């Protein structure tokens, strides 16, 4: 059984975001998957493979990782734009309004 | 929405890089490690990602060779 330190998990958050930042979401998602089958309650990875899911072109899976991250914090506004943003990807435009709905209420409007 | 979309990127930023007094060592050390490590596995997910990071730690030496053949 293998168990990823906290700096072997940084290793593959940030190579992973890196590499979503270079155009390579292929080299993203791989290493996000990695990490988040070992730790799957890390949350920050999450995050990062769900908008690289919504960049990969695989917007069912972005909305199940919506649904995952919302049951974790239900409060957290920018959950809800993910899961707008994959549903209007899938197609469901009248969802998507909801969701972002929750986003507008919940967001910090002072960002 | 363009300003949702940067909104979307700044959700996905973990909001920090990496960081140490020898964050060059460190690098290299825990790819090496993680490469290893994640090859013992079983799961092809797994395989893949150690895979990947092998092949950019010998691609990388092969472009060594190239910089300094052009100095």
């Amino acid at each position: 059984n293998i168990t990823l330190t906290k700096r072997q998990q940084e290793f593959l958050l940030l190579n992973g975001w890196l590499q979503l930042q270079c155009g390579h979401a292929e080299r993203a998602c791989i290493l996000l998957d990695a990490l988040l089958t070992l730790n799957p309650e890390h949350l920050a990875g999450r995050r990062c493979r769900l908008v690289a899911l919504l960049n990969n072109n695989q917007g069912e899976r972005a909305e199940k990782e919506a649904q995952w991250l919302i049951s974790h914090d239900p409060l957290q506004a920018g959950n809800w734009l993910c899961l707008s943003r994959a549903q209007q990807l899938n197609g469901d435009l009248d969802k998507a309004r909801h969701a972002y709905q929750h986003y507008l209420e919940l967001k910090d409007h002072n960002e | 929405t363009a300003q949702s979309k940067r909104s979307l990127w700044d959700f996905a930023s973990p909001g920090y890089t990496f960081h140490g007094l020898h964050r060059a060592q460190d690098y290299r050390r825990e790819l090496d490690t993680l490469q290893s490590l994640l090859t013992t596995s079983q799961s092809s997910e797994l395989q893949a990602a150690a895979a990947l990071l092998k092949c950019q730690q010998d691609d990388d030496r092969l472009l060594q060779i190239i910089l300094n053949l052009l100095h």
